[PDB]
């Protein structure tokens, strides 16, 4: 009992425009801008409380899976028409994506075509209009512009309006990417002190989804924790488009800049799965993530090079870096170093779930695909390899001490006698601080500050992993002006001064700060080395201080820390 | 031209029908409209016999 | 003698493609639906 | 009927023309005032015609 | 910015500093802002991101010292006055040379805006630049409403923001965001343009690119539906409408009739006024007035073909519209009730007219005139001023601020005022202004905060009951002409001596203050002449004058005397209506008692004081002759000669006359 009516209206309102269907990409401007009358407005309230809506955010893949709906098409495009059915019936051709998401897009776009149209290239008149208020500021392109009448009569044609479905159906793609990412961010960390309407709609959205009840002492975290693998075997999809395009799309359309949006929307699409899984993995941060998915994960990255190869491209390099930090991201916290140790050393079962450790598979996988991305040359995989090469040192030394499972992995890449390669890597890792730069680099594209690449509750929740490997890996490698300067600009991110407010957010953004006051080995390693360098060392104690009277205005109890 | 001339058309009627409406059939916008033409024509005729008049002090030479 | 032509052209062509000489119609047309109402309010008043 | 009424219209705010209505006002009290004090003669001289008899 | 938002609270910590000293600092750091935003489009920046910051710190600083000036008028404006106006005079009427150098800055902005493109990414740089481009569209309405004020005949910077929309009217297809900003910024522009054919904005628009913006704004906040984002469109397009616009106008109300026309949304959300909010609902009555005012013959044809649908929502929001609704539940939404009722009497009104014009308004007003019950009770009647708590909290603000007052809050009509809260009262600047100390907050929501509010909602109750009797006024002179035969003939003389009385109570009742409204003397007098006027024409008064007089006999006694003084058409309308008063009570005894109060205070008093000024006399001589020679015709006089033989020759009146006829 669960239509798509609310979420695909009638033909005949989208077209007459009595009700303009909620296109992902407002959905994803209300829930990136956290407006509040947009989200608590009676069609997007309706929208997001119906199941439906549910549970395709929640199996993003069946929106996109290729399936055989001809008679709901037939009998949604039944009861200008023909051009609509015929641009879909073209799309569904084309791309392996349903007929009912092809007419839909369709809709979309002709319901979108007054944006599509003002985003072009203006006339000559208004070239000759900027020429005379200009009287540097050069960002023109009359050797190209062209008359309206012109203009206008090439947008009507065939080929214009078929590339303009396209990068409408890439476009709506990424809107809807990052709507449920945003969507899953506000669910899982939403703010205190928010309107009693955005409460209401979150308990609402929680407890139709995915049961999430708060007044319940352990709401059902598995509806929520199944949210990894389902994001984790699209990127598969998502890496295989943007390695090759449509075989079934016309080769005039395949020019250079399709190719370029194409790849652009890939990488975009990639990013936002990372990020979702990300949020569901922190979401149960001490409890490990089931092998059986993390195994196959490997096995993707070794084998796409993580994602170097689509990303190898220079005209890409502002989206290739957020998402190699990203990937980095999701891996340290799938690794769960902090955690990884702790088993190790405590010997103590978690109870969450089976962690990777007893599958000597999965390790040997991991260290061939750590090998490999060592071997291709890629700095992405500088604080990745560094951490597993952290790993492979302290289960040597567990194997020293006991000279169980994890001995079979030792034993058969032969990597017990000699600990050659794993030390040469660290090495590599170290020379140059390189591991450093890229890992600052990272915290600057996945922090809170305005360079960041995502929003700051994303960047407050994936610093959490490079602090942890800072935090277990302080310990190995000696006190050094390299790593306090890393976890600076992790922790700061190079922000102003303009950007501190007495803003009360969730606890769990504040969490990757009041770490450095709760962990010992963040407190008496970094705080206190920090505080007893001073005046000598400023830059870090001051640096600290600030970072702290910043975020902990709210905090009553750790407000007079600084 | 066109758009110009279903303006001038449009105005006409707005006024024609604003200062009359209740006998559009009637002898007063008949008188009014005919000697507007006479007003015209007599404008032509004034305005050529000047440019006429005009020519003849070139002959004056 | 094609760029006397097109010179002759271009500025008729200029004079025509401006945004005040464009515009004067546009405004002047609800200009006179202003009236349009007005007049026919006004009528509907006195229409005794 | 639409025809003549687009035809006789005027460019101008309709809430000015309703106005006139308040000089109309103006200009027929003069002249009621006038019937007044006509009707009120005619009344006393009646009432003298009356009061000879 | 954070200097003069300091200096901004001039009403309080400070030891050491002095009004010219904040004076001569705001001026000097104006001027370096100027020069800062003047020589900003020369540097090279490494990116973008900078100069964004930048431009958009600039231009909020600006912003809010353009504000601060023009929100209000007293004294604790005067700190910043020196800067304000040096940077009105520099972005108003700049030298001719250095005139481009002050607008490049804005152009740049708006070119990097409308073609940067569309990521899900970075996030803060999206969020700054919709900060940046919204601080540059308020800076722009900021000196466009500046420039209106203070009587600004030729503004050289209109012949660049005209370029600057032609590139407006794209950039919200970049971000939905701007869609609010921009259009109030071209709200504002077409208000510049209006006090001012103009330039013909099609020409730099475009066909299709004008096309483009009214298909994309036609909708009103479509797949949302906010209030916010509703009204500030109804105000963008009753300004358009309003101004001398024609072909943007007709493709905005015929749509290329109506079928995908504002207007054929507009009557989606009239005939669901019951429910809808009644704040988004003001809007829409304002773009439905504007719409009718000016282009007639398309809106009223539209309503006429779908009456039944709007006659009907009409008849049953006047029906179910109480009178007193501020003892019932709600008393900020009585504003909003009475100014929905008020347009929609407009309507009414303007659509009777019409009608008349055409001769078809004979039903509809008898239909109608059942409706006028929430008018017969909240209409002319004016007292709800409740001046007793206006006077109580002006006392309790004068005792707690002794040096600021509370006509300081003023606003300079800068912007056009809010039917809310803050109406008269600057609540936006007093919340932060007045909010230093304790006192402003208040336990439980108390205070001078509240008071202030209920205050601010009084006043637009009484604006809003303004609004209702001019419309109200305008329905009833127009229907005593269209009821002319006989029928009705009870009821309709039953209202119209409703409204008369109403209108003498008021008239004596306490008075709204002269300096917030405009003055009612001469406003509602001729309201009820007009209709004396025309009863007495159809002859069908129930001569029910010995309770009517007694109004106007107080209003006359109570009135200071002003025979020769400024209020002239006030002493006139009130001459006219008590003539027609006694005229209608001579066609009908217990009368003459009480209307020889007149004939010996009212009559003589005046005559005497005429003949003693005159040494406007004619007039008012001749209207005093007229009221005395249809005064002595009322039937209770003429046994009563005896009595009033003696309070004739009492002041010798003959002796007078006989001079002055020499």
């Amino acid at each position: 009992t669960l239509t798509d009516r609310t979420y695909l209206p009638p033909l005949e309102d989208c077209l007459t425009g009595r009700t303009v269907i909620l296109s992902w990409r407002l959905v994803a401007s209300a829930l990136e801008d956290a407006d509040l009358a947009r989200l608590t407005s009676p069609a997007l309230s309706t929208f997001l409380r119906d199941g439906f809506v549910h549970e395709l955010l929640k199996h993003p893949a069946r929106v996109f899976e290729p399936k055989d709906l001809k008679q709901e098409f037939e009998t949604k495009t039944s009861s200008g028409v023909d051009t609509i059915k015929k641009d879909a019936l073209w799309l569904a051709d084309a791309v392996a994506i349903n007929q009912v998401a092809a007419l839909r897009i369709v809709l979309i776009e002709y319901q979108t075509r007054a944006h599509s149209h003002l985003v072009l290239p203006l006339s000559t008149q208004d070239v000759a209009n900027i020429q005379e208020a200009a009287g540097i500021l050069s960002l023109l392109n009359p050797a190209s512009a062209v008359d309206a009448e012109t203009m206008w009569c090439d947008f009507e044609t065939e080929a214009r309006r078929r590339e303009r479905i396209l990068a409408t159906y890439l476009s709506e793609r990424r809107s809807f990417t990052a709507a449920v990412d945003a969507l899953v961010t506000f669910l899982l960390h939403s703010a205190p002190g928010q309107h009693k309407d955005l409460d209401s709609l979150r308990r609402a959205l929680l407890k139709d989804a995915f049961a999430f009840d708060e007044d319940l002492d352990v709401p059902d975290r598995s509806k929520l924790l199944t949210m990894a693998p389902t994001y984790m075997n699209l990127v598969e999809d998502c890496i295989a488009r943007a390695q090759a395009l449509p075989a079934k799309l016309g080769e005039s359309f395949k020019t250079e800049a399709f190719e370029l949006d194409w790849l652009r929307t890939a990488i975009t699409e990639a990013v936002h799965s990372l990020s979702i899984a990300f949020q569901a993995l922190d979401l149960d941060t001490p409890y490990f993530a089931p092998h059986e998915l993390l195994s196959e994960w490997f096995e993707l990255m070794n084998s796409s090079l993580f994602l170097e190869s689509i990303l190898g491209f220079e005209v890409v390099a502002d989206l290739a870096m957020p998402a190699r930090s990203l990937v980095s991201a999701i891996c340290l916290k799938m690794l769960n170093i902090d955690r990884t140790i702790q088993f190790l050393h405590d010997f103590d079962y978690p109870d969450g779930e089976e962690p990777y450790l007893l599958s000597s598979q999965t390790l040997n996988k991991i260290h061939t695909a750590v090998t490999n991305a060592v071997n291709s040359g890629v700095a992405a995989s500088l604080p990745v390899a560094f951490a597993w090469s952290l790993i492979v040192h302290q289960m040597h030394l567990g194997y020293q001490e006991r000279a169980s499972p994890y001995d079979d992995f030792l034993r058969e890449q032969r990597l017990d006698n000699d600990i050659a390669p794993v030390e040469q890597i660290a090495m590599l890792a170290t020379s140059r601080g390189q591991v450093y730069q890229v890992m600052s680099e990272m915290a600057l594209c996945l922090g809170t500050t305005h360079e960041a690449a995502f929003r700051p509750a994303v960047g407050a929740r994936a610093r959490l992993v490079f602090q942890d490997l800072l935090k277990r890996a302080a310990y190995l490698i000696p006190y050094q002006d390299e790593p306090v300067f890393s976890l600076l600009a992790i922790l700061a991110t190079g922000r102003q001064y303009w950007d501190v407010t007495d803003a009360l957010s969730a606890s769990s953004l504040n969490q990757v700060y009041t770490d450095m006051l709760d962990d010992e080995t963040l407190f008496t390693q970094f705080t206190m080395q920090a505080i007893n360098r001073f005046p000598y060392e400023f830059n870090p104690f001051s640096v600290l201080c600030r970072v702290l009277a910043a975020a902990l205005i709210t905090n009553k109890d750790k407000a007079d820390v600084v | 031209g066109k758009d110009l001339a279903k303006m001038i058309k449009e105005i006409n009627d707005m006024s024609n029908t604003l200062s009359k409406g209740s006998k559009p059939d009637d002898p007063l916008t008949q008188i009014v409209r005919v000697l507007n033409g006479h007003l015209a024509q007599l404008q032509w005729i004034d305005t050529n016999a000047a440019a006429l008049q005009a020519k003849v002090a070139a002959a004056q030479k | 003698d094609e760029d006397e032509l097109k010179q002759k052209l271009q500025q008729i062509d200029k004079t025509l493609n401006d945004p005040a000489q464009g515009s004067r119609l546009e405004e002047l047309w609800s200009r006179l639906i202003v009236l349009r109402g007005y007049a026919e309010d006004l009528k509907d008043q006195i229409n005794q | 009927d639409v025809d003549t009424y687009l035809s006789n219209l005027q460019t101008k705010t309709t809430l000015s023309m309703i106005a006139d209505g308040l000089e109309r006002s103006a200009r027929d009290f003069d002249a009621f005032l006038e019937e007044n004090v006509t009707l009120e003669w005619e009344a006393q001289r009646k009432r003298i015609y009356q009061h000879f008899g | 910015a954070a200097l003069i938002d300091s200096a901004a609270c001039s009403a309080v910590p400070w030891l050491g500093t002095s009004e010219k000293i904040l004076s001569r600092v705001a001026l000097a750091i104006a001027q370096a802002a100027l020069d800062v935003y003047e020589s900003t489009t020369t540097w090279r920046f490494r990116s973008e991101l900078d100069r964004s910051i930048l431009v958009r710190d600039v231009v909020g600083l600006m912003h809010k010292l353009v504000v601060h000036a023009h929100t209000l008028s007293s004294h604790l404006t005067s700190t910043l006055s020196p800067a304000a106006a040096h940077i009105i005079s520099s972005f108003l009427t700049p030298p001719p040379s250095a005139s481009s150098l002050r607008f490049q800055p804005l152009l740049g902005t708006l070119l990097v805006a409308l073609i940067t493109p569309r990521a899900t990414l970075y996030p803060g740089q999206s969020r700054i630049l919709a900060e940046r481009v919204t601080s540059v569209l308020a800076f722009c309405t900021s000196l466009l409403r500046a420039a209106d004020f203070l009587g600004q005949t030729h503004i050289p910077l209109q012949t660049h923001l005209f370029q600057s929309a032609c590139l407006l009217a794209r950039l919200p297809a970049a971000n939905a965001v701007y869609r609010a900003p921009v259009l109030e910024l071209l709200r504002a522009l077409v208000e510049v343009a209006g006090r001012a054919e103009p330039p013909s904005l099609l020409g730099y628009l475009g066909s299709h690119a004008a096309r483009s913006f009214i298909s994309l704004v036609e909708g009103i906040d479509k797949p949302f539906g906010r209030v916010e984002h509703a009204v500030v469109t109804w105000r963008f397009f009753a300004a358009v409408i309003r101004n001398r616009q024609q072909w943007m106008a007709g493709c905005l109300l015929t749509g290329r009739v109506g079928e995908g026309s504002v207007l054929a949304a507009a009557m989606e959300r009239l005939r669901e006024v019951k429910s809808l909010d009644v704040q988004e609902a003001v809007a829409v009555m304002d773009f439905v007035v504007s719409a009718q005012n000016y282009w007639p013959w398309t809106i009223f044809a539209v309503r006429k073909e779908k009456e039944v649908v709007d006659a009907l929502r009409g008849y049953v929001r006047g029906l179910k519209a109480p009178g007193m609704v501020m003892k019932t539940d709600g008393a900020a939404a009585a504003a909003f009730q009475a100014r929905i009722a008020a347009y929609v009497a407009e309507t009414f009104a303007m659509q009777l007219y019409h009608m008349r014009q055409m001769r078809q308004a004979e039903k509809f007003a008898g239909e109608l005139v059942a409706d006028l019950d929430y008018f017969l009770r909240e209409g002319v009647m004016v007292w709800g001023y409740n001046a007793s708590l206006h006077g109580n909290f002006a006392r309790n603000f004068a005792k707690r601020f002794p040096g600021v007052e509370v006509d300081d809050f003023k606003r300079t009509m800068w912007l056009p005022r809010e039917l809310g809260k803050g109406y008269y009262y600057a609540l936006e600047v007093a919340e932060q202004m007045l909010g230093f100390d304790a006192g402003w907050g208040g336990v439980k929501q108390s205070g001078f905060r509240k008071e202030m509010e209920t205050a601010n909602l009084n006043l637009s109750l009484v604006e809003a009951q303004v609004s209702l009797f001019h419309a109200w006024e305008y329905l009833l002179l127009e229907l005593t002409l269209s009821l002319l035969p006989k029928k009705e003939n009870a009821a309709f003389a039953r209202q119209v001596l409703q409204v008369v009385e109403q209108c003498l109570e008021a008239n004596q009742r306490s008075q709204p203050p002269e300096n917030i409204f405009v003055v009612l003397g001469h406003a509602r007098a001729g309201l009820a002449l007009t209709l004396l006027q025309r009863l007495a024409d159809a002859n069908q008064l129930p001569r029910d004058v010995t309770h009517l007089l007694a109004l106007v006999s107080s209003a006359i006694h109570a009135v200071e005397n002003p025979f020769g003084a400024n209020d002239l058409p006030y002493f006139r309308t009130l001459l006219k209506i008590l003539f027609v008063v006694l005229r209608a009570a001579k066609q009908g005894v217990a009368i003459t008692q009480q209307v020889l109060t007149i004939l010996d205070r009212v009559v003589a008093r005046c005559f005497r004081a005429l003949a003693a000024l005159v040494h406007t006399a004619p007039e008012d001589l001749a209207l005093i002759t007229a009221i005395l020679q249809a005064c002595l015709s009322v039937p209770g006089i003429e046994q009563c000669q005896v009595q009033v033989l003696n309070i004739m020759a009492a002041h010798d009146v003959f002796q007078v006359a006989v001079a002055l006829f020499s």
